[PDB]
């Protein structure tokens, strides 16, 4: 009659029934995503929708049995995982408008018009055109047509959210959010949702003195690209930035290149040369995992994965994707090429195939990574590996006698940073400001102003067009007008540099860190699996202390990856002013 | 002759729980073409050498004969625990005999999934050695007895495997024989040639 003795009785009958049904919704859906006609999406919508139904029913009927009553952890956990799932239902009346204002942002999103439409053409016009004039006009029209039309609906979405938020037991939606990152546990384990608003903070007060420096750099690099546009002084326009919306400054490499003429590395033209395959690629990355203590893959996976586009007159999407079908079913799904960036993605997907294979031995309830933010971590620093030149002169891409000088690694890493360092800012103060706007910090009539004050005087650009409040900035976004999490990136980007330091450390490397390979180390290996096979069973603070050592996030190991990048900078940024002020505007 | 034939290579087979027991006597039996069958995965013998099985002999041979999962086949083993090891089928520490088991993916597996195949996964009590139970009474949970329907805390007591081709290893269907030897006071009967 123990109410532990209930909860496991009734959890041994619920995976058996889940690992059956998810399979089927599985299957279906890979047979829609592989094969595109009109008689899939019935089967697949079918399966989803009677998974969906008995997920619902089982959620309904778990709620009984307290979660403070059961004292073992696992059983508490597996609990407090059914019960959450499916708690989002207040009323049905308020459940069909969320449910249509969410569809009518959705599909507002998407077939927007300027007529170009955004995907095929406002990305290649923000993306490669150096006027003026153009930019601004894209800039302009885009966030007029599709911000104007969102801002009532935003506004009724906030409050509408809300509610539901505070009818399941949180303060706010922002609290529901943050609800991923609790952890229970030992004396040392504990994390509380309240603390990470202050602990991403400081960490950011170590980031700000090094991209600052960078942001005096791209500045004196645009004063040549437009003569009189920019101020030598204030912040950088919106538009300049290489994107719609500035998250990623990849863009501007062009323009911002320390040596333009020594040519970074390419092997695509001796690939093509030796007669390589695509399968030939996955061969060599499954040779990578087998050298450092991972085990191979199954046979499974190279008769069923879809490597290829298939050329028998299908339809297929083969956006690069790793799926775990469940029941010991694990494919890749990707169209491959002959190309570089296809030999690091295949890596990437490798990384996460080992990941979903690592803690397949768990219950079914615990088969995700420790928080969001560790399953891609994982799969970024195979590619940080996997893209050196040692490895390349290993596999035997680059001749032997091949040098590296110190003009390759300084254009290298100024690309790597204009991808990593800048999205930093951007994503975090986004996030303060969606926060704070849930939370009601900010008053319903001061959300542009208050908006374009942080944009100011934290990331540091500058609208060129004055904005009242009828206008919706935030809202132009793909991950704010389809509802989802941002702050995974930030913690991502923390975490993927800790496990290569504390990874490299073990490796037994000397020298700056970006020329490190983990290739024949089997320590290494074991280092990462022994994190790779606890699964969620464990709060994630005992996951990373298995690695790295520590208990939170640390930034020492990403500022160690850019010192010499650092230095250099220091050395060119003397005839300069770092840093700016909130007093210059580009229209007075 | 007796025909290992009759077992090892039948049509049909039956489940965990109602598993096909076979009394083998009045024979001779030549386990040269078992051991070098060369198409088993696993032929783990406890109490007797694999090769010396040719030399001495008993008198009964008991086949127990079924079909289970991958990853359960290590619990047919002394002194295992487990789920299949102590409701469905147990076997005694002091065991003599051989358990055979081999894949069989290509019989027991369909494109829409093979669901005629059964276990048990609730019982009140461990089986004792060598006991089989096909009972279907509702299984009691909580202090409300539960008459004829199953509720809140009240649940069949069988269940059946989703074995579908494009499995894994350790999910795919896996046919097991296990061989037993009795030595009794009656006189011997069965064993090889001369
Ligand atoms: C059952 O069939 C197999 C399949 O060829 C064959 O070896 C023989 O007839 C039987 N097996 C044994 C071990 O005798
Ligand atoms: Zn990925």
């Amino acid at each position: 009659s123990t109410i532990e003795e209930l909860a496991k009785t009734f959890l041994e009958k619920f995976n058996q029934e889940a690992e059956d049904l998810s399979y089927q919704s599985a299957l279906a859906s890979w047979d829609y995503n592989t094969n595109i006609t009109e008689e899939n999406v019935q089967k697949m919508n079918d399966a989803e929708a009677k998974w969906s139904a008995f997920y619902e029913e089982q959620s309904k009927l778990a709620k009984t049995y307290p979660s403070q009553e059961v004292q073992n952890l696992t059983v508490k956990r597996q609990l407090q995982a059914l019960q959450q799932s499916g708690s989002s239902a207040l009323s049905a009346d308020k459940s069909k408008q969320l449910n249509t204002i969410l569809s009518t942002m959705s599909t507002i999103y998407s077939t927007g018009k300027v007529c170009f439409l955004l995907e095929p053409g406002l990305d290649e016009i923000m993306a490669k055109s150096t006027d003026y004039n153009e930019r601004l006009w894209a800039w302009e029209g885009w966030r007029s047509v599709v911000g104007k039309q969102l801002r009532p609906l935003y506004e009724e979405y906030v409050v509408l959210k809300n509610e539901m938020a505070r009818a399941n037991n949180y303060e706010d939606y922002g609290d529901y959010w943050r609800a991923d990152y609790e952890a229970e546990g030992a004396d040392g384990y504990d994390y509380s949702r309240s603390q990470l608003i202050d602990d991403v903070e400081r960490t950011f007060s170590e980031i700000k003195p090094l991209y600052e420096q960078l942001h005096a750099f791209v500045r004196t690099k645009l004063m040549d690209a437009y003569p009189s546009r920019i101020s030598p002084t204030g912040c950088l326009p919106a538009h300049l930035l290489g994107d719609m919306w500035g998250r990623f400054w990849t863009n501007l490499y062009s323009l911002t290149v320390p040596f333009g003429q020594k040519p970074n590395i390419d092997v695509t033209d001796t690939m093509v040369n030796q007669g390589w395959d695509a399968e030939r690629i996955f061969k060599e990355a499954e040779k990578f995992f087998v050298s450092v203590g991972l085990p191979s893959m199954t046979q499974g996976f190279w008769e069923n994965s879809m490597l290829t586009e298939p050329g028998d007159g299908r339809k297929v999407v083969c956006h690069p994707t790793a799926w775990d079908l469940g029941k010991g079913d694990f494919r890749i799904k990707m169209c491959t090429k002959v190309t570089m960036d296809n030999f690091l993605t295949a890596h990437h997907e490798m990384g996460h195939i080992q990941y979903d294979m690592a803690y397949a031995t768990q219950p079914f309830l615990l088969r995700n990574g420790a928080n969001e933010g560790f399953h891609e971590a994982v799969g970024e620093i195979m590619s940080l590996s996997a893209a050196t030149p040692e490895h390349l002169k290993s596999i035997g891409l680059l001749p032997y006698d091949f040098h590296e000088d110190n003009e390759t690694e300084i254009n290298f890493l100024l690309k790597q940073a204009l991808t990593i360092v800048g999205t930093l800012p951007f994503t975090y103060m986004l996030e303060k400001w969606r926060w704070m706007v849930f939370k009601g910090e900010i008053p319903k009539e001061q959300w542009m102003q208050k908006w374009w004050e942080m944009k100011r005087e934290i990331v540091g650009v500058v609208e060129p067009m004055p904005h009242d409040e009828t206008y919706c900035d935030p809202a132009a976004l793909f991950h704010v007008a389809n509802d989802y999490s941002f702050i995974r990136y930030y913690t991502r980007t923390i975490y993927q540099f800790q496990f290569q330091e504390a990874l490299c450390q073990a490796a037994q490397h000397e020298g700056p860190l970006h020329k490190c390979d983990i290739s024949n180390s089997t320590e290494a290996g074991q280092k990462l699996l022994n994190m790779l096979r606890l699964g969620r069973s464990e709060p994630w603070t005992l996951a990373l202390e298995n690695v790295v050592g520590a208990k939170n996030m640390d930034v020492r190991p990403l500022l160690n990856y850019f010192e010499p990048l650092f230095t250099w900078l220091k050395e060119q940024n003397r005839n300069s002013f770092v840093g700016w002020s909130t007093e210059w505007t580009p229209y007075a | 002759l007796c025909p290992f034939g009759e077992v090892f290579n039948a049509t049909r087979f039956a489940s965990v729980y109602a598993w096909n027991r076979k009394r083998i006597s009045n024979c001779v039996a030549d386990y040269s073409v078992l051991y070098n069958s060369a198409s088993f995965s696993t032929f783990k013998c406890y109490g007797v050498s694999p090769t010396k099985l040719n030399d001495l002999c008993f008198t009964n041979v008991y086949a127990d004969s079924f079909v289970i999962r991958g990853d359960e086949v290590r619990q047919i083993a002394p002194g295992q625990t487990g789920k299949i090891a102590d409701y469905n089928y147990k076997l005694p520490d002091d065991f003599t005999g051989c358990v055979i088991a081999w894949n069989s993916n290509n019989l027991d597996s369909k494109v829409g999934g093979n669901y005629n195949y059964l276990y048990r996964l609730f019982r009140k009590s461990n089986l004792k050695p060598f006991e089989r139970d096909i009972s279907t009474e509702i299984y009691q949970a909580g202090s409300t007895p539960c008459n004829g329907v199953e509720g809140f805390n009240c649940y069949f007591p069988l269940q059946s495997y989703g074995f579908q081709p494009t499995n894994g290893v350790g999910y795919q269907p896996y046919r097991v024989v296990v061989l037993s030897f009795e030595l009794l006071h009656a006189p011997a009967t069965v064993c090889g040639p001369k």
